């Protein structure tokens, strides 16, 4: 079985109040680590009830759930929701024991077996990380003149389009050369929203040794962390229904570890 | 009995004085750690 859970926040109200919840959504490194903290272990449970202890990702469980973040929700309020499916039971009641002031409403949780027949239509609403791996000459400096180096770097760069062919269609061709393998066929597809995705990173960096041994000193750096985002909805065709399902819980894309893979589905 | 006499030194040239060599006044421990030292910093971001 899936499950299938909802937070509400805010976002709105005096700009002139402190608003955790508001700036909890500025970096997707700490969306991601504090859904991740809602699947706790069954000995750090036990030891610790209050969640007041430091935080080590060693004793939380690691499982690849997927989550989403949509905005400009109305009835004369402002709300952001995030969607999160998963193959475990969320743990909510743990997680925002302390940080009751981020959400606007108690979080929701629901069970979730779908099962799709053959040649069914289907609404879809997924945003993907449009990326794809090159080799780049490498050029440094620009100190007023570019200086070539003869090192190809392998990297992963954003999609590309030409100059006479928009954005959705090059975007529709790029879903459409991979929906064989996945287990569905499209029928229209338009663009909502293209951009990007930004966070930052710490990392640990030795800096010197100890006097009395055991280690190092040891110090924090930044690493960023920049993806391009696009929306899409539409509706599609289950080709088989073997496939389909693999296709949910899984992902459609890269970066599935910053929400960037899930399949929303409707019955039209 | 005995005959006894009565004479005088006058100090700073024919007998010299010692310093205190010491700490009289106990006064307790130091609190009040700076945040500029850069133990310190290198503590806190140890413990960070």
């Amino acid at each position: 079985m899936i499950y299938l859970s909802r937070l509400l926040i805010d976002t709105g109200g005096n700009p002139d109040r402190p608003r955790p919840g508001r700036k909890w959504l500025d970096n997707i490194y700490n969306v991601h680590r504090r859904l991740s903290m809602a699947f706790p272990s069954g000995l750090r449970r036990e030891q610790d009830p209050h969640f007041l202890k430091p935080f080590s990702p060693n004793d939380f469980q690691k499982t690849p759930f997927l989550f989403r973040v949509d905005n400009n929700i109305d009835g004369n309020d402002k709300r952001a929701i995030i969607i999160v499916q998963s193959v475990l039971e969320p743990d909510w009641d743990y997680c925002f024991q302390n940080a009751l002031d981020f959400l606007a409403a108690p979080p929701e949780t629901k069970e979730y077996n779908p099962e799709f027949k053959a040649g069914q239509l289907l609404r879809f609403r997924l945003r993907v990380n449009a990326s794809v791996r090159r080799h780049i000459p490498e050029m440094v400096q620009q100190d007023g003149q570019t200086i070539e180096t003869g090192k190809i770097l392998h990297k992963r760069v954003s999609l590309t389009w030409d100059a006479s062919s928009t954005p959705d269609q090059a975007l529709a061709d790029w879903l459409a050369a991979k929906s064989p393998k996945l287990g569905f066929t499209l029928q229209r597809c338009e663009l909502l929203q293209l951009g990007w995705v930004y966070g930052s990173k710490p990392e640990p960096k030795n800096v010197k040794v100890k006097e009395q041994g055991q280690g190092y000193w040891r110090e924090h750096k930044y690493n960023p962390l920049r993806f391009r985002a696009a929306l899409l909805e539409g509706v599609l065709e289950v080709d088989d229904p073997k496939l389909f399902l693999k296709t949910l819980s899984s992902g459609i894309g890269k970066a599935k570890s910053f929400g960037f893979g899930l399949l929303s589905v409707l019955p039209i | 009995p005995r005959f006894v006499i009565r004479r005088e030194l006058v100090v700073g040239e024919d007998v010299q004085v010692s310093r205190e060599t010491g700490t009289s006044v106990w006064r307790p421990k130091g609190t009040r750690a700076d945040y500029n030292n850069s133990e310190y910093k290198k503590v806190r971001a140890e413990r960070l």
